[PDB]
């Protein structure tokens, strides 16, 4: 009896992959400072983002199979090079460095004298600078060289731009949609009872860090434990905190900028003398707040590893500096902190057997992150003392392979892949394409 | 916006217009004022394939017996071999996601009946009926 | 509740042959929700085709499905040794899922007549108070065969158990046993015991007996 | 990859309760994978019992409430494990039980159909034999050839539990031997036979090993 | 696909739909995943002018008495001065390539009768007839 | 045989073969790569 009929706009979608753009909230543009991070032409966010709750719907999510992460990872990388392209290349800095020990803490800073090319191509320039031990390597008085010269090339980041992370909403073009998991407790895998859709994801600050998730989103109720493959010790374990942990990272060296002239037209910013406290960079963590968090987290691991077992913490095993330390950016400078003091503990079933804690931090201006070869970025010196306060919202953890599986387990801070950092914010999101076209049988026919 | 995807097909016909609107349109008019070689292609590649995917749907709507959006009907008889069912078992008791699942085998077959059996044979039929 | 009917229950096919196994559902299944499984003897059943024509990854292209209305059929071209076994059809169309009768794909080869041997009860067994007469069927094709027990030209019902070996790995043949369990008292009351077998190979009736 | 390892063989008496466990190796979680329990009667077809999907236990109208399917997700010491319990055991429940799973992540896959689905991965299987019997030693009797050609063998009767291993000349004679499967007698005891075909002196022997009863008894074969 | 270009106009009306399909559509969805500054514009320049050339044809279809694809009719009378011919001399005895050749002078004239004499004067006429 | 203008000797003559002609071209010098370092980051491959 019936007849086929074309319906346009039926609620049907399929899992797929597309190219997502950014959103800057249209305030970051007023923040100016000559293109801070991403935002230059970045899309103004809709003042009223739309979230539609889909009733009677259950969708299965996988955060580890999420494609939004891979795009974001490649975005930050592609974003990084484009910031370094118009800037000043430091290529003729590979000149021999004659260094000496600074006037305590085993001479971490080196005072280096070297020959340099002026605006004119005739006479050289005899000038001195100040580099950290991590930025230089001796070659055989004491003679040193740039640490990156044998490995790769080098370019200086522009002082105009800042590395300051600003909220970025990922949105989908016409024909696509983004699903949001509204459950309080979600490990990133399995069906989601309450699912809502949004045009743009929430505010996500692209904070690049290791061993500590900084400035992220807090969990709901109980703290969350996420891992791709849990029983497998080769896979990292992502943790999401409930209450934010106050962390202080400062540069207890009050510095000055030389702004030497290596023309024509180009000017390099050298590190002058340090006027102030003679100290190494340090990181503060409140003993009470970290412990309270640890006690709640250590109970969550026993929802898997069993109600009763011994869980011991220890600092990094070994590897590259990026893996073994906490790496991040504060005030333009790149800190590498020693987390060994926090991870020194041993816990009982429900308990573990002062007013402050500190963590020695090292500074490195010349960096190759993401295992990049051919391009090394020089972090320009900053006038005055840098102070910053951030939230610790999660960790990257690894489990030992030595077993003795039925006895006890030890966990250590992870590192390496930065995709895990983005999976922390993207676990509740995935991309699907909408299929509007549909057919249904009805009596209407036609004349 | 997709709210009835979990609901029955009968209830899903009421909010049909909302899906048509948002899916169909881009009206942000945001960005593209100041040029970039790098990222800009990325915000291009997405919306260019979007309008290509868009005109793709519009073609089927035109070449078939629709010539208009939302709902339109046709002279194609519903085959018994295609989801033999009860009328109340489809709209009232069944959902679109559940529905498209079964028709998956006959979907390409039905498409042929719309463009070939109708607008090729109907418009020619119309030309013969409009002469007299 | 759907009932799946397979035909045939078992079939004889050779190597290189094209094998077609059909199946029918108690009602019409549309959306083509039907699955075909392969099971080798002593092994767990493996999934081959779902949705009636959709072949799973890792399965050779020699297998082809077909699904139309109430009638379903699985087509296997260029039959090979590893393909032999028991196949089942299943519908996940409605709750709950129901399987078919099953179809045993059996190796083809020339029909072979069994060599029948009969064994009288052992002496030590007679002292236990029971006597078991064992009729033996050696290598034979196909598995289907009949064995009846005649005592003094009279049939016996009950107290009879038969056993069948799996298809031989090389010879592709079957072997059959027959066990007649009786007491000592009833055993002494009769004289001649006979074992009557009928099979495609004999092309004649055969009977093996002993005068004790 | 995906490996489903179930528990060992369970022989249990009527009226009792049985619990089998299925360890699912290679599975990331039961959220993306539905678990179905299917049994197979001996010499008969396959029958769907129940399932657990989206952490929701379900079973056929046959077994409603009488069958209990529970499962726990991936832990730090072991893969995801599911367990099936059947109380009020009867003699008709002697079917072989299989632990199965299917990938539900693909929403437009033909594998599943709203709870009712096909089964991609199959386990090792677990046999449950329901019978009221106690362990006993095997009785071995020789079968003497009267006289085409000649055939001789040994008869093993009334043993429990299974299995038993039968050899010839301690593995020296491997050819022409056909070992018939054990038959369950009305007395609840198992009986089988091993026969060898001989042409035309060698004086063969039978090697029988029954491990549950620790009886390694060996019997010879003499022609009458 | 163009198979009847050599055939008569009468036979060329049967395969009309095939030409409409392929010409109208791009659905390759191939490339544009990884960016290039150089070649990429070249694979852009082609398909961008393609959709511009596309909407150009669709406009004539809309502004005329068609409002739909494939075939549509009109109230414009065929002038004797325009290819005075026999009806069987056009469809049966003549081919499209041979046909468009002669109309080349009156093509721009006929176009005017469709947009001006009709949809400008017809729709206004319709408004006056729909009031009562 | 293909040519733009045949009688004209200023125009080249393009020829298309029927059967393919086997041709071998080898470099009868077994060489090594120096891979000298002209940094920073760049490396040139010299002929050893
Ligand atoms: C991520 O994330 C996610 C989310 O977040 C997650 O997920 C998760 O998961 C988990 C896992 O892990 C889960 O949990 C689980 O669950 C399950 C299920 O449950 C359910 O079910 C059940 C059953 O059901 C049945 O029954 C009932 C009665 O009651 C009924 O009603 C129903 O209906 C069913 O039935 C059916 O069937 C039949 C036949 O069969 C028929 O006839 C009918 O008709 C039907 O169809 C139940 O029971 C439950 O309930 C409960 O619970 C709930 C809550 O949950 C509530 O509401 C209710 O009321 C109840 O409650 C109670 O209980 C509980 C328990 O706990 C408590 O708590 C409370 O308080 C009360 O008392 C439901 O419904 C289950 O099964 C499981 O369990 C398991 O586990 C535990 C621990 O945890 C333990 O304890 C237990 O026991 C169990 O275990 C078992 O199993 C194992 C393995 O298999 C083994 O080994 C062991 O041993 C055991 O076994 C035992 O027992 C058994 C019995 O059972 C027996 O048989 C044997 O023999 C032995 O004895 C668990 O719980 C969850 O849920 C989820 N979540 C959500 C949200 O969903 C995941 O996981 C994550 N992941 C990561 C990696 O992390
Ligand atoms: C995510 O991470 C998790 C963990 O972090 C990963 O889980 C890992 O998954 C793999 C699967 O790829 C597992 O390996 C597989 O293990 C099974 C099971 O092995 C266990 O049980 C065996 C039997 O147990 C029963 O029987 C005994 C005797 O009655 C009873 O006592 C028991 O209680 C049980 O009832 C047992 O034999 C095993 O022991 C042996 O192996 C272990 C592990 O190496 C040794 O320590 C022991 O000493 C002993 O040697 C074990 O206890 C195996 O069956 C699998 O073997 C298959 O795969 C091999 C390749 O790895 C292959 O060489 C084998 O031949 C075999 O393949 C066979 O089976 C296939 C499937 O049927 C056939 O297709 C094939 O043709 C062949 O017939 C395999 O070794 C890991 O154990 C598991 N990790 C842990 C910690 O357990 C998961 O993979 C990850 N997934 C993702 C997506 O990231
Ligand atoms: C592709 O390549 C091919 C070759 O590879 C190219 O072909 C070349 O084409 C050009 C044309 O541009 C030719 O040049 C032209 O030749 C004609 C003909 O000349 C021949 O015949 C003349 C008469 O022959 C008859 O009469 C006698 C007497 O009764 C009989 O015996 C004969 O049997 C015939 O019946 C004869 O007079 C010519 O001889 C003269 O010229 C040759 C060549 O230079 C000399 O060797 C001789 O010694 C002698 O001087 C010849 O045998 C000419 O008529 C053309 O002249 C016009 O163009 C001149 C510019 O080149 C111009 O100065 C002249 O005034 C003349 O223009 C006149 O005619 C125009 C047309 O009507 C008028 O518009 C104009 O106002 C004026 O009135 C010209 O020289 C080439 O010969 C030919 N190549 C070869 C090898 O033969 C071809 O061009 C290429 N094409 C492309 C697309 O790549
Ligand atoms: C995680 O999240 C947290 C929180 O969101 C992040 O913490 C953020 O860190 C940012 C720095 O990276 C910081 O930005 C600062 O904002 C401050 C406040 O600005 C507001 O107040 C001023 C008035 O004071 C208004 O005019 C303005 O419009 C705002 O409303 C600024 O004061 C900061 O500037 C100073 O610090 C940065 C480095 O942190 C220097 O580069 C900068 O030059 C400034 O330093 C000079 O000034 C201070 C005194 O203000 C002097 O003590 C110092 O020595 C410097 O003085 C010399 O140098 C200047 C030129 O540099 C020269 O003119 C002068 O004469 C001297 O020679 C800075 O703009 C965010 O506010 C902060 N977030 C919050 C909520 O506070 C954290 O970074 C995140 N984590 C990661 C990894 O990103
Ligand atoms: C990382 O750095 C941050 C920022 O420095 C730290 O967070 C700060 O922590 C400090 C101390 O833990 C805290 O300072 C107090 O804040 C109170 C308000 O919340 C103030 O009221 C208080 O001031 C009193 O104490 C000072 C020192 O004793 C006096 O100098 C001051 O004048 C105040 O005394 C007055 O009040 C009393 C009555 O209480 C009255 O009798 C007196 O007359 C007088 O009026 C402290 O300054 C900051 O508030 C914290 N900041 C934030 C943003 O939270 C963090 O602890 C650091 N983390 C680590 C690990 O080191
Ligand atoms: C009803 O519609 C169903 C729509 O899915 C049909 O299912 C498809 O049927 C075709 C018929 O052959 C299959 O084609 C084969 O596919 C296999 C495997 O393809 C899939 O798996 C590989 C391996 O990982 C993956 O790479 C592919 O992208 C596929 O998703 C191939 O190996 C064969 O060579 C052959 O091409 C489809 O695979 C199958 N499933 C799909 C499309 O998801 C079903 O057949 C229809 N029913 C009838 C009766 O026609
Ligand atoms: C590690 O975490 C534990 C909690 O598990 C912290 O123990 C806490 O110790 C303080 C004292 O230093 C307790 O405060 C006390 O409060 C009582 C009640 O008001 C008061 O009588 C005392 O005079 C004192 O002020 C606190 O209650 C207690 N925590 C709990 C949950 O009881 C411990 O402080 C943490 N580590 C450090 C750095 O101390
Ligand atoms: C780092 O070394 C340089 C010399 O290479 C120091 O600069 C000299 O400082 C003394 C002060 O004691 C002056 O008398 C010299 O004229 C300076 N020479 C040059 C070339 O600048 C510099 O002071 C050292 N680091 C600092 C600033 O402490
Ligand atoms: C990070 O912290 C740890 C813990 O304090 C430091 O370990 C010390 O290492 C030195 C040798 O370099 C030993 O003499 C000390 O005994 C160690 N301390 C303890 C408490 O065992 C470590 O040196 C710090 N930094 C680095 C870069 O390793
Ligand atoms: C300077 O300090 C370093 C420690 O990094 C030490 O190895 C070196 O011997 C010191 N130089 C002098 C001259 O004391
Ligand atoms: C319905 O489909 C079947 C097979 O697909 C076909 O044989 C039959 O002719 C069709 N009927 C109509 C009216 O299209």
């Amino acid at each position: 009896n019936l007849w086929v009929t074309v319906y346009y706009g039926v609620p049907v979608w399929k899992d797929a992959e597309t190219t997502l753009f950014c959103a800057s909230d249209a305030k970051a543009y007023e923040t100016e400072k000559h293109n801070v991070w991403a935002t230059h032409a970045c899309v103004p966010t809709d003042p009223n983002p739309q979230e539609i709750h889909l009733e009677n719907v259950t969708e299965e999510f996988n955060m580890w199979k999420n494609n939004m992460v891979e795009q974001m990872h490649t975005d930050i990388i592609s974003l990084w090079d484009q910031s370094l392209k118009p800037c000043v290349k430091l290529t003729p800095l590979c000149v021999t460095l004659q260094c000496t020990n600074v006037t305590d803490m085993r001479g971490e800073l080196k005072n280096c004298s070297f020959n340099m090319t002026t605006e004119l191509r005739d006479k050289k320039q005899k000038v001195y600078s100040l580099f950290y031990r991590l930025d230089v390597v001796q070659i055989n008085n004491k003679e040193y060289r740039l640490i990156n010269c044998n490995t790769s090339a080098i370019t200086q980041a522009c002082p105009k731009v800042s590395f300051e992370p600003i909220p970025i909403h990922y949105c989908a073009p016409a024909g696509f949609a983004i699903l949001k998991c509204k459950d309080k407790k979600f490990n990133g895998t399995g069906p989601c009872p309450s699912v809502s859709t949004v045009q743009c994801t929430h505010g996500i600050k692209p904070v690049v860090s290791t061993q500590l998730l900084l400035n992220g989103s807090l969990a709901e109720e109980e703290v969350m434990i996420r891992s791709e493959n849990i029983t497998n010790n080769a896979k990292n374990i992502l943790v999401q905190f409930n209450t934010p942990v106050q962390i202080n990272c400062t540069r207890p060296n009050n510095n000055t900028r030389k702004s030497i002239r290596i023309g024509p037209g180009q000017a390099f910013y050298a590190t002058g003398d340090i006027i102030g406290d003679i100290r190494q960079a340090h990181c503060n963590v409140s003993k009470a707040t970290w412990n309270e968090t640890l006690g709640k987290v250590v109970k969550q691991l026993r929802k898997h590893f069993g109600n009763n077992t011994i869980i011991r913490f220890a600092n990094s095993s070994g590897g590259d500096l990026e893996v073994t330390t906490h790496s991040f950016n504060c005030g333009g400078e790149f800190f590498y902190c020693n987390t060994s003091g926090l991870f020194n503990s041993t816990w009982i079933s429900n308990t573990s057997v002062n007013d402050s804690i500190t963590l020695p931090c090292r500074i490195k201006q010349i960096i190759n992150m993401w295992q990049r070869i051919g391009q090394a970025m020089y972090a320009p010196p900053i006038q005055g003392v840098i102070r910053c306060v951030s939230n610790i919202t999660g960790l990257i953890l690894t489990r030992d392979g030595g077993s003795t599986n039925s006895t006890t387990e030890t966990f250590r801070p992870g590192g390496g892949d930065m995709r895990d950092n983005w999976r922390s914010e993207l676990y509740k999101y995935k991309v699907v394409k909408i299929e509007p076209l549909g057919v249904a049988p009805t009596r209407c026919k036609r004349r | 916006f997709l709210g009835a995807a979990g609901s029955t097909m009968g209830a899903a016909s009421m909010t049909l217009t909302v899906q048509a609107r948002n899916l169909l349109s881009g009206e942000d008019f945001t960005i593209d004022i100041p040029d970039v070689t790098v990222w800009g292609i990325k915000q291009l590649q997405a919306r260019v394939l979007a309008v290509e995917r868009y005109l793709r749907d519009q073609q089927l709507l035109g070449i078939w017996g629709c010539s208009g959006k939302l709902i339109c009907c046709t002279n194609v008889p519903w085959n018994s071999s295609w989801s033999n069912r009860n009328l109340s078992e489809i709209w009232d008791n069944m959902t679109w996601l559940q529905w498209d699942k079964e028709i998956s085998n006959y979907t390409q077959i039905i498409y042929g009946l719309l463009e070939e059996s109708q607008n090729q044979q109907e418009k020619n039929e119309q030309d013969l009926l409009a002469l007299d | 509740d759907i009932q799946m009917t397979q035909s045939p229950s078992t079939l004889s096919a050779s190597i290189g042959d094209t094998v077609r196994i059909s199946c029918r559902a108690s009602q019409s299944i549309t959306g083509n929700w039907v699955a075909w499984y392969q099971q080798r003897p002593g092994k767990a059943p493996r999934l081959l085709i779902y949705r009636g024509a959709a072949l799973l990854g890792g399965v050779p292209s020699r297998f082809s499905g077909s699904a139309a209305g109430t009638d379903f059929t699985l087509t296997i071209g260029n039959l090979q040794a590893e393909d032999f076994g028991t196949f089942y059809c299943q519908q996940y169309d409605t709750y709950p899922g129901t399987f078919g009768q099953g179809t045993k794909v059996e190796v083809k080869r020339t029909v072979a007549a069994p060599s029948v041997f009969i064994f009288p009860p052992s002496d030590e067994q007679l002292k236990s108070g029971t006597a078991s007469v064992v009729c033996l069927l050696n290598n034979f094709y196909p598995r289907e065969a009949k064995v009846q027990w005649k005592v003094d030209n009279a049939l016996q019902s009950g107290n009879s158990q038969e056993s069948v070996t799996e298809q031989d790995s090389k010879d592709s043949t079957y072997s059959l046993s027959s066990t007649l369990t009786l007491s000592k008292a009833d055993y002494e009351k009769h004289k001649v015991y006979a074992c009557e077998v009928t099979h495609q190979g004999l092309s004649s009736p055969v009977t093996k007996s002993f005068n004790r | 990859q995906i490996h489903l390892v179930q528990s060992g063989t369970e022989v249990k008496k009527p009226g009792s309760s049985v619990t089998v466990s299925c360890k699912a190796y290679g599975v990331n979680t039961f959220g993306l994978y539905a678990v179905n329990w299917v049994r197979q009667a001996p010499g008969q077809s396959l029958e769907y019992i129940g399932q657990i999907w989206r952490w929701k236990s379900s079973a056929s109208h046959h077994f409603r409430g009488r069958v209990l399917i529970s499962a726990v997700d991936l832990t730090g010491s072991s893969p995801p494990i599911s367990s099936l319990e059947i109380k009020n055991l009867t003699s008709d429940d002697t079917a072989v039980y299989f632990c199965t799973t299917t990938s539900t992540y693909d929403k437009w896959s033909g594998l599943h159909h709203d709870g009712v689905m096909a089964f991609s991965s199959w386990g090792q299987g677990t046999l449950i034999s329901v019978s009221a019997a106690s362990t006993k030693g095997p009785s071995v009797f020789p079968l003497a050839p009267s006289s085409g050609t000649a055939a001789l063998g040994c008869l093993v009767k009334d043993y429990f539990p299974e299995p038993v291993t039968v050899s010839w000349n301690s593995g020296a004679l491997t050819s022409g031997v056909h070992t018939f499967p054990a038959v369950l007698q009305s007395s609840g005891l198992y009986s089988l036979s091993s026969v060898v075909t001989v042409p035309s002196t060698q004086t063969y022997i039978c090697n029988v090993n029954h491990k549950p009863s620790n009886t390694k008894v060996d019997k010879k074969v003499e022609p009458k």
